[PDB]
């Protein structure tokens, strides 16, 4: 069971180089039966393939990105990497790393290789902008009137940039009733979202509720106690 | 360097059978392997068909792939259509020059029950007020179909500016979520008797009210 | 003179179930792989890390042949990297696999009007099989680690039969598979092509 994890800068200034790393586990990047590639998806749009590589260093590129693309493997860390130089706003996308279906020869001797994607990574959101990163202001949304045999309590994540943030509750120990709403993009160019959790009305006295906000592009974590 | 063309969207009732087609512009569709990828809202894509008709483990037996060279096209076919199959579907192939992706087909399952929204309205926190800021958070969940309008009120009179409202987005249960934020000064919050979020969906209206405390 | 016995692998009368797959080590003969790649009767013919087309020019230490029956939709799991019930629990190719995967439809031999239930597969185990591992056991599988004396709840028969019907769809039809694995160790070359 193979897993793939992208890591990247989150925000990158125009004309600079976007640098991304995919970390393989459950398999080795050294395995010469497979290729390994990068796919991107700008917000609102579909998919575009970038480049693929195998252990030797043999490489296939999208011809429209090739003069700006460098892809390498690092067998010493079980990783492969993508660099995309001179970024503009058209390179704002979610970037996905992936492993292809294995290369093989047919009965005639034709070599099928790098034709399609089999295991996908989770994606890494990349924003290209001149604006600076901004960590979030985290405020509690206390329970009050929270109508029912249950109660709603929340966590407001205000005025951050760029996307994304992740919210968990009680370090992941609480999953049921959790609803993280999509972010609003305000007129200032900053983002805000909220995360609520529906809890039992009786359990407000005994159980304490922390939302764990994480904003990786500004290297911030906030554990915010929410209290009656 | 060819292109592949997909319908922008596709609609079918549950239990019925639906087919998304993918038509190659030049060359033969049979010369190169065709893949199909499924993408739910918020998720990475998942491969559901490879090598025109091979189905990876975990994809239901109801998903099937096929090639039709007389129309130069490939086809994803979902039999016994379920609510859980609502997603975007992308075809993908390649030649010697590049991979080529379809533009994607939004698959809509029809006959879904109309559901009116639940609305939760929160006042500013004392922590936010005591930093000279005030935000009202209106959260709108579990509604179908995905079109609401939100109107804010100050003391029965409508509020024009300082309102930010998201566009409705698909949840995992195929109903929709939205949210709206009203920014106020701390004085505006206390100088009014109450503020209201008013959500209108399919002619009906759900209104919540919060007041200083 | 030393014609390698691929004909007794491929043209053998009976094949085994996939959970109880069978191995024939082949060495110390001369091989003619052109018997394989001349033919047009294979439905699956995939070679990884080596072309079929160039096999008559190579020399190998040991060639192994592994054989079993799967239903048609399960032939895709006999490939490097794949998962599913056959790869996880019955037969597993390694990631760095060198060899070929060869399959042909046998609905005329291995199906029936009433149903052929002779071919079994394992569907649950404690762990995934390692490459080229084999599980022949007839135990009751407990998910926790309890003793089970009868197949019950939380006491699982881990084996199920394919049911092969002659009128079935081609993905539910029986397919014989032969997996050819090639080694060439620091060992001297025992198997060679004609050239
Ligand atoms: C199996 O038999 C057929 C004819 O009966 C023959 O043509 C074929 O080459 C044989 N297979 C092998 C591997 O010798
Ligand atoms: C083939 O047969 C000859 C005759 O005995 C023998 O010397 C040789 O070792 C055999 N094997 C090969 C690979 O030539
Ligand atoms: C097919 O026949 C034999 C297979 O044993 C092989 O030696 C021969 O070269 C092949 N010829 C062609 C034309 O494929």
């Amino acid at each position: 069971q193979l897993q793939l994890q992208e890591s990247g800068p989150g925000l990158v200034k125009p004309s600079e180089t976007l640098s991304l790393t995919c970390t393989v586990s459950g398999g080795s990047i050294s395995s010469s039966n497979f290729y390994w590639g990068w796919i991107r998806q700008p917000p609102g749009k579909g998919l575009e393939w970038i480049a693929s590589i195998t252990y030797s260093g043999r490489t296939f590129y999208n011809p429209s990105l090739k003069s700006r693309v460098a892809i390498s493997v690092d067998t010493s860390k079980n990783q492969f990497s993508l660099k995309l130089s001179s970024v503009t706003a058209a390179d704002t996308a979610v970037y996905y790393c992936a492993r292809t279906f294995p290369s093989y020869y047919d009965r005639s001797g034709y070599h099928y290789l790098n034709y399609g994607m089999d295991v996908w990574g989770q994606g890494t959101t990349v924003t290209v902008s001149s604006a600076s990163t901004k960590g979030p202001s985290v405020f509690p949304l206390a329970p009050s009137s929270t109508s029912g045999g249950t109660a709603a309590l929340g966590c407001l994540v205000k005025d951050y940039f760029p996307e994304p943030v992740t919210v968990s509750w009680n370090s992941g120990a609480l999953t049921s009733g959790v609803h993280t709403f999509p972010a609003v993009l305000q007129s200032s160019g900053l983002y805000s979202l909220s995360s609520v959790v529906t809890v039992p009305s009786s359990s407000l006295g005994t159980q304490t509720y922390i939302c764990n906000v994480n904003h990786k592009p500004s290297n911030t974590k906030v554990d915010k106690k929410v209290e009656p | 360097n060819f292109m592949l063309t997909q319908p922008h969207s596709m609609s079918e009732s549950p239990g019925k059978t639906v087919t998304i087609s993918c038509t190659r512009s030049s060359g033969s569709i049979a010369s190169n392997y065709v893949q199909w990828y499924q993408q739910r809202p918020g998720s990475s894509p998942t491969t559901v068909i490879y090598e025109d008709n091979q189905r990876p483990s975990g994809v239901p037996d109801r998903f099937s792939g096929s090639i039709d060279s007389s129309s130069n096209s490939a086809s994803l076919t979902i039999s016994g259509l379920k609510t859980e199959d609502e997603a975007d579907y992308y075809c993908q192939s390649y030649d010697s020059s590049s991979w080529v992706f379809g533009g994607g087909t939004k698959l809509t399952v029809l006959g879904q029950p109309k559901a009116n929204p639940t609305v939760t309205l929160f006042p500013p926190s004392s922590e936010e007020l005591q930093a000279n800021k005030a935000t009202l958070v209106c959260l709108i969940s579990d509604f179908y179909p995905g079109a609401v309008t939100v109107a804010w009120k100050a003391d029965g009179s409508p509020v024009k500016a300082g309102v930010e409202t998201t566009k409705p987005s698909k949840q995992s249960n195929n109903k929709y979520a939205a949210s709206s934020y009203l920014s106020l000064t701390p004085e505006q919050w206390k100088s009014h008797r109450s503020y209201s979020c008013q959500v209108t969906h399919e002619g009906s209206t759900v209104e919540k009210t919060v007041a200083p405390t | 003179t030393n014609l390698c016995p691929f004909g007794e692998v491929f043209n053998a009368t009976t094949f085994p179930s996939v959970y109880a797959w069978e191995r024939k080590r082949i060495s110390n003969c001369v091989a003619d792989y052109s018997v394989l790649y001349n033919s047009t009767s294979f439905s699956t013919f995939k070679c990884y890390g080596v072309s079929a087309t160039k096999l008559n020019d190579l020399c190998f230490s040991n060639v192994y042949a592994d054989s079993f029956v799967v239903k048609g939709d399960d032939v895709r799991q006999i490939a490097p990297g794949q998962t599913g019930v056959i790869a996880d629990y019955n037969y597993k190719l390694p990631d760095d696999f060198l060899g070929c995967v060869l399959a042909w439809n046998t609905n005329s031999k291995d199906s029936s009007t009433s149903g052929n239930y002779n071919y079994l597969y394992r569907w649950v185990r404690r762990s995934k099989l390692n490459p080229y591992e084999r599980d022949l056991s007839n135990d009751i599988y407990s998910p926790g680690g309890q003793s089970c004396s009868a197949v019950g709840p939380n006491c699982y028969n881990p084996l199920r039969p394919y049911g092969f019907f002659t009128t079935a769809g081609v993905g539910h039809q029986p397919y014989r598979v032969v997996v050819l694995s090639f080694e060439l160790l620091n060992a001297p070359a025992t198997v060679c092509g004609p050239k």
